C-alpha cells in the first residue's frame, strides 16, 4: 500500500494519477488476501487500525462524499470502499466507480459485514471461536475494540484468554518444497509455527519505522541496521522487526532473524511472547518505534536504551520547561493559551513575533 | 457449517471446510505448486487416485471453463485447499470452482493449514489420506479408509483410464482469439500418428495435431502388432497415473517398437515405459514433482528450462541402459528427466512439454519428434 | 398507486404519513406483480410511462437526493427507487432505508437492469424474442421507446410487425375454476385470448379519466358512467375504458363490457384492436382522453362527437382568438411575450392588472 | 436458458423454463386455486402420480421450510406454474423453491399460461400430462408418454404411499411461538387411535394428539384383527392418493370395524373407503376439487365453512344406503362432503379439516370424534 504526505502540501491537487505522488510504502505479508490488506492497512502508520470509517453513518451526504472518492481516487480510497458498502452501495456500483476488480471488492465488503457482526454482539459475542475467525482475516485487536466499544488491550485479553496468537511462517521462495536455513517470518493465524526461537542466545530485537514519510525517511532505517549489524557482530542473535520492502532493514541479510510485521504493539508484543529477548531497541526506528514505547514497556518489555520517561520527558513540552529550568538554561518565551483573546493577551507578554504550535 | 475433515495414514489431521460434494475421498495425498492453472490439474488424469493438495491459498480467482479441461473427467481423487474465493473474477470464467467440484462429484475441503501439510509430505514422503466431508465427519473412519488405501506403488492405473476403443483426434490448440478451434480434416495433417492412451491429457494431442500429426488414439493394452499394421508415421506414448512398472502389455509392445525404425516418443508415464523397455529400472520417489516452476536442464545444450511437473516415480540414471543417453537432468534434486536411444529414433520426457498448466519452455520437445518422423518419411 | 397534488400546494409538508395526502388512486392489474406494476405506473396519469429517471446519471449529487427520497417517503419515492439500483445501491441498501419488503425491490431491480440491456441494444436489439420478454414485464412502448432512442409509434409499429399483442384475460372471483358470463377483462402478454368480442352489434367506446386528482373528478366519471348507462339502453354495446378503482365507471355492471386498463394510446389502441367499435368517445372523461383524441383519429381510432381538431381549435389560443375575431366577439386583451422586457411594454399596451398564463 | 416443456394427452403443449430437476414426470395434471401453502401442497401424498399446477402465478414468495412438510418427501409428480420469484421473502424460509425442488428432484416448469391450461382442465376435465425439463425438450416424447399413463382410474396409490411397518405418533402441532413441539410422552396423551396410512398427512396427526390422542400408524392393508388387538379408543383412516375403489383389503377390514362398536372417523380418501364399506358407490370427478376457498354446507346446522379441498374422486350421494345420513355437503357444486351412520359411531369428511394449507373452518369435525370416543370409553 502506497504511504502519501498531501497534508503536508496544502495548495496540491491530491488525486491520484500516473505522475507518483507517494512518498513511500509499506508491504504485508498474509496466508490470504484479506489478511494481507489488513494488516497492510494496519502497519500504513496513518492511524489506520484497518478499515476504520471516513463518514459518518447518519451524514445524509455521506453518499456524495463517498461516491466522490470513489470515482476520483485521493489516497483515501481503500477506507471509503468500505464506508460504501457501509452505505448500502453495491460491489457492482463500487466497481463502476473504481474499476477496481470485484475479485478484491468482494473480500471488502465481507469484511464490512463481519466488522456490523462485532459491532452487534458486542465484546460479550466475542467467542473463542468467532474471535478467531477474525484473526484470520486479519482483524487487529485495535480495529476489533472499536467496533466493540473497549479499549485495545480488551481484545489482546481476550486472546491470552482464549490462547489465541498467531503462528509465524517462513518466506522460502518455494512453496514450503524444500527447506530454509533462513529466518524471514510473518504471523498469520494458522496450525503449525515455523517460529523455532533459539534459547541459545541473547537477542536484540530492533524496531524499524514502517513505510517512509516525510520526516520518517532512510536515516532511521540506516540507524536500524546499524544496531543490527554491530550487535550481531558483537555476537547477540539480532532481530529485525519492519514492514518497509524498501529498505536494507528487510533484507534477510541484515539480521539473524526477520519478522516482516506491522511495527504494532500488537504485532511486536506477540514477536517478544515468543523470542523473549533479552532487550528492545525503539529509539532508532523514528516516531512510529518510539510512539510504542510506553505500552511495551508497560506489557511488560525489556526496552533498553533512554526510558520511555525520559523520552517523555523530553518531548513533553511541560515536563521539558520545568527540566530546563532546573538546569538554569535559556528557552524562548512561552505560553499556553486556551482562547483566542488569552492568547492576544499572553501574546503580548511573550513578544511577536510568535511561532504558534498546534 | 458445513465440515470436512482431512486425515493421513500418520494420523494427521486437518479440519476444515467443505467445499465439494458430500462424501469421502482416498488416495495418496500429494502437493502441487502451480498458483495458477488448478482446473487443468484436477482434470489431468495422471492424478487419478491422488489427493492433490495446492500450495497456492486462493484457489478458484477465475472460476472454470470448459477450454481449460485436461480431460473428460475431474482425475483428481480430491482437493486440498486454504481459501475458496467468495467469486470467480475472469471473463473466460464459467461456473465457479465450488459448483464445478459439485459437478463432478468431487469431495473437497478448504480451511486448512496446507502450509503444514506441504512441509509434512516434503520431510516424511508422500502419504495415502482420506478426506470426509459431511454432517459430523468421523476421523477414526477416515484415518481406517486412509490405513487400508493400497497405495500407488505397484498399481497399474494407465489400464483404468485408458480408451476403451481406438480413436482420433485432430483438434489443435485453444488461442484467445479463436478459442479451441474446429477439429481440423484429415487430409489437413501430413503425419499419421499413433498414441498409447495411458490417461493422456488433451493439450498434449492438441500440440501434437498442431505440429501435423492427425492422431489415432489406442488403448493403453493395444498390441504393438495391431499398431504396426496402422503404418504410423510415429508412435506415441501419454502421460498417465500410478506406476508404470506393472505395465507389461506396454512395455512388451514398445520393446517391439523398438526393433523397428518407427519414431517413438514418450512423456511423463511414457517416458518410464520407455525406459524400461530398454532396460531402465523405475523408483518411486519420495514426494515427486508437481508444480510448474521445475528447472531441467538439457544437458547437451546445457540450458535450462522452467517445466510443469507431475510424477511421482522417476527412471534410476544409476542403472541406464548403455542405449540410453541421458538428454535432461532437474536442476532441482538432480533426478532423471530425459533420455535418448542412442541406437533407435526414440527419446522421451519426464515432464510435461505441453504444459497446461505451466510454462511453455520445453514444448520444443516435440519438435524432435517430428524431426525424427520427416527423416521417417524420407525413408 | 395513490395519486398526489402536492404541485397545488407549494408550501405544504410533501413526506408521506400516517394522515393521506392524496387525491385519487389507480389500479392495474396484471398476470405478474411487475407486470402489474409498470402497469398502474402508465396509467397514474402523472407523465410516467414506467420508472423514468427523476435524477441524473452523471450528477455527483444524485445519491444524496435519492437517499433523502427513499429514506423519506414522498410521492416520488417509487420512481427514486429504481433511480437507486441505476446508481448502483444495493437492494438491501435500499431496504435499509425503506422497509419495503425486499420481494417488491428485488423486481424493480430486475426491470432496471433490463432497461439497461435496452438502452444498450437500442432499436436494433429488440428481436421479437426480448421484445416480448419486454412486454410480459410490464414494459410500455413509450418507455421502451424513450430508451431505444424512438418514436413510442416505433416500438408499436415493431409489435405489429412481430405480431406482438397483449391478450385479455378475465375476471372470475376464483381463478378460472368457474366459467364467466361478465366481461370485465385486463391486458396481460400471455397465450390464450378471453375477450371473444361480438361481431353482433354496433359497439360504443367510452373513455374515462384515470385515477382522480384535483381538477378531474367524479365529475367526469359521473358523464362517462351516463354515456354508458343511456347508449346500452338505446341498445348500443358499450365498453368502457378506466383503470379507476373507486368509481362507478369501474364497476362491471356499468357496461356490457370493462377493460380495467391504463387509459393510454396504446393501452386503447390494443382495445380498439380487437373490439373494432363503431365510434369511441373522448370528450367525458377529462383531460386524460382529452389528450388522446388527437393520436388516436390519426391511428385510425373511430372517434365520435365533437371533433379533435375542434376541440384544438377551442384549447389552442391562438385558434381560438381567431374565431372569436371572426365571430365578432368580446375577449380581453392579450399578448404572447418571450423576453421579460418585451412583456413589460406589451402589458403597457394590455394594461394592468394582469393574467399570466404559462 | 433452461427449456422445459409440458403437454398434454390431447397433444396441447405448454413451453416454459426449467425450474426444478432434470427430467421428465408423468402423471395427472390437476389445478390448485390455493394462493398459498404450495410446499404443503407437494408435500401432500394425496398428490402422488399427480402433476400439480398452481392458479396463483407467484409460486415460491416465501421459500421453504422444514415445518411445512405434510410428509417425509415431495409427492407430486410436478410442478407447473406461471411466475417463480426471483427471492423467497421469508423469516421462516431456510431454501428457495428451486433449490428444493431440485433436491427433492422434482421435474417442474415456470412461465406458462397456467390460466389457459387451467380453462382447459375445468372446461375438458382432468387430463394426464407430461412434463420434460432439459436441452431440447421432445414434443412428441412428451405427448407419447402422456397418452401412455394408465389412469388414476381403478389405480390404488395407497398401498404405494402407506408405511412399511407401523408406528406410534406423539406429536402436537406448530405455533408460531413454539414452532414443532417436541412429542408428547405416551403416559401425557388420554386416548389411543389407530390410523390406517393411506398417505396420511402430518397434520392430521398432529390435531389428533393436539385433542389427546396417542397414534398407532398402521400400514394400509393391515388387517382388521390386528387392529382390534390392539384395543383401539377409535380407529382412523386418512387420506391418500389414487382410486379408493380397489382399496379392497382396507374396504373389507372397515366392515370388521363396522360390526364393531369402536368408533371411527374418515378423511378424504377415508371418507370414501367409509363409504364404500357402507355400500355405497365412488365416481371420479370431471376435474375434482383442489383448492382452500370451498365453501361446504353442515346441513344439519345450515352453516357454512370454507374448505381445504383436495379430491378427485367423490362419493355418489344417489347410491347411499340408508344407514349412511348426509352431513355436509358443497356449495360449489352440488357434490357430496359428509356422511355419518345412523346406526354406528361412524362419520367422514370429504375435505380437510385439518388443513394445512388453509382455512381451519373445518377442525371442529375432530372434536365430533373426540366425542365418540370419550364416550366409547364410557362403556
Ligand atoms: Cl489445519
Ligand atoms: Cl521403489
Ligand atoms: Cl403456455
Ligand atoms: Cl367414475
Ligand atoms: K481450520
Ligand atoms: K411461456
Amino acid at each position: 500500500i502506497p504511504r502519501f504526505n498531501f497534508e503536508k502540501f496544502a495548495g496540491a491537487n491530491d488525486r491520484l494519477t500516473t505522475q507518483m505522488k507517494s512518498v513511500g510504502e509499506v508491504m504485508a505479508i498474509g496466508r490470504t488476501q484479506q489478511e494481507s490488506l489488513q494488516k497492510a492497512l494496519r502497519g500504513l502508520e496513518v492511524g489506520a487500525t484497518g478499515f476504520d470509517p471516513k463518514v459518518s453513518l447518519d451524514d445524509p451526504e455521506a453518499l456524495t462524499k463517498i461516491r466522490r472518492e470513489l470515482k476520483d481516487a485521493g489516497a483515501d480510497r481503500i477506507w471509503y470502499i468500505a464506508d460504501a458498502f457501509r452505505a448500502g452501495l453495491s460491489v457492482d456500483g463500487v466497481f463502476n466507480l473504481t474499476n477496481i476488480d470485484r475479485w478484491f471488492l468482494v473480500q471488502i465488503e465481507e469484511l464490512v459485514r463481519l466488522e456490523e457482526k462485532v459491532a452487534e454482539v458486542g465484546i460479550t459475542g466475542l467467542n473463542a471461536d468467532f474471535l478467531r475467525q477474525l484473526k484470520r482475516k486479519g482483524f487487529a485487536d485495535a480495529r476489533l475494540a472499536k467496533l466493540a466499544g473497549v479499549r485495545e488491550a480488551e481484545i489482546r485479553k481476550l486472546r491470552d484468554q482464549y490462547d489465541l496468537h498467531p503462528v509465524y511462517k517462513r518466506v522460502d521462495t518455494c512453496a514450503a518444497e524444500f527447506a530454509t536455513d533462513t529466518a524471514y517470518m510473518y504471523s498469520t493465524y494458522e496450525e503449525e509455527c515455523e517460529a523455532n526461537p533459539s534459547t541459545d542466545r541473547e537477542k536484540i530485537m530492533v524496531l524499524g519505522g514502517g513505510p517512509n514519510r516525510i520526516g520518517q525517511g532512510i536515516e532511521f532505517d540506516y540507524c536500524c541496521v546499524h544496531a543490527s549489524l554491530a550487535l550481531r557482530e558483537d555476537g547477540y542473535e539480532t532481530i529485525m522487526v519492519n514492514c518497509n520492502p524498501e529498505t536494507v532493514s528487510t533484507d534477510y541479510d541484515t539480521s539473524d532473524r526477520l519478522y516482516f510485521e506491522p511495527v504494532t504493539l500488537e504485532d511486536v508484543l506477540e514477536i517478544v511472547r515468543i523470542e523473549k529477548p533479552k532487550g528492545v531497541i525503539v529509539q532508532y526506528g523514528g516516531q512510529t518505534p518510539l510512539k510504542l514505547a510506553r505500552a511495551l514497556e508497560a506489557a511488560g518489555v525489556p526496552v533498553i536504551g533512554t526510558s520511555p520517561d525520559a523520552i517523555d520527558r523530553a518531548e513533553d513540552r511541560e515536563r521539558f520547561q520545568h527540566a530546563v529550568e532546573r538546569l538554569k538554561l535559556k528557552q524562548p518565551a512561552n505560553a499556553t493559551v486556551t482562547a483566542i483573546e488569552m492568547a492576544v493577551e499572553k501574546a503580548k507578554e511573550i513578544g511577536y513575533p510568535l511561532v504558534v504550535r498546534p | 457449517i458445513k465440515s470436512a475433515l482431512l486425515v493421513l495414514e500418520d494420523g494427521t489431521q486437518f479440519h476444515g471446510r467443505a467445499i465439494g460434494a458430500t462424501g469421502s475421498a482416498v488416495g495418496e495425498v500429494v502437493f502441487n505448486t502451480s498458483m495458477t492453472g488448478y482446473q487443468e490439474i484436477l482434470t489431468d488424469p495422471s492424478y487419478s487416485r491422488q489427493i492433490v493438495t495446492l500450495t497456492y491459498p486462493h484457489i478458484g480467482n477465475v472460476g472454470t471453463n470448459d477450454a481449460d479441461e485436461e480431460s473428460s473427467q475431474v482425475h483428481a481423487q480430491g482437493l486440498v485447499i486454504r481459501d475458496l474465493p467468495l467469486i470467480a473474477s475472469n471473463f473466460r470464467n464459467t461456473e465457479d470452482l465450488s459448483s464445478y467440484l459439485k459437478r463432478h462429484n468431487i469431495v473437497a475441503i478448504a480451511d486448512i493449514d496446507t502450509r503444514k501439510l506441504t512441509r509434512l509430505l516434503r520431510e516424511k514422503g508422500a502419504q495415502n489420506g482420506c478426506i470426509i466431508a459431511g454432517d459430523n465427519p468421523d476421523a477414526a473412519l477416515a484415518l481406517e479408509k486412509a490405513r487400508a488405501f493400497p497405495g500407488l506403488n505397484g498399481m497399474d492405473l494407465a489400464k483404468e483410464v485408458t480408451t476403451a476403443e481406438a480413436y482420433s483426434w485432430t483438434q489443435g490448440s485453444w488461442t484467445l482469439t479463436g478459442g479451441l478451434p474446429e477439429a481440423k480434416k484429415e487430409d489437413e495433417l501430413p503425419f499419421h500418428v499413433v498414441a498409447y492412451d495411458f490417461g493422456a491429457k488433451r493439450n498434449i494431442l492438441r500440440m501434437l495435431v498442431d505440429r501435423g500429426c492427425r492422431l489415432t488414439i489406442v488403448p493403453a493394452q493395444t498390441s504393438a502388432e495391431d499398431v504396426l499394421k496402422m503404418n504410423p508415421d510415429g508412435i506415441f506414448l501419454s502421460n498417465g497415473p500410478g506406476d508404470p512398472a506393472p505395465c507389461d502389455y506396454a512395455i512388451t509392445a514398445i520393446q517391439k517398437f523398438l526393433e523397428t525404425d518407427i519414431p517413438v516418443f514418450g512423456i511423463c508415464l511414457g517416458h518410464q515405459l520407455l525406459a524400461l523397455a530398454s532396460g531402465a529400472k523405475t523408483v518411486k520417489m519420495k514426494f515427486g514433482h508437481h508444480g510448474g516452476n521445475h528447472p531441467v536442464k538439457d544437458v547437451e545444450k546445457n540450458v535450462v528450462m522452467i517445466t510443469a511437473q507431475n510424477h511421482g516415480f522417476a527412471v534410476d540414471e544409476a542403472t541406464l541402459p548403455a542405449n540410453l543417453r541421458v538428454t535432461h537432468k532437474s536442476l532441482f534434486d538432480g533426478t532423471l528427466q530425459g533420455i535418448h536411444r542412442t541406437d533407435k529414433p526414440a527419446f522421451s520426457f519426464q515432464g510435461h512439454p505441453e504444459a497446461s498448466p505451466g510454462p511453455h519452455d520445453a514444448a520444443p520437445l516435440f519438435d524432435h519428434f517430428i524431426e525424427l518422423i520427416e527423416q521417417y518419411r524420407k525413408t
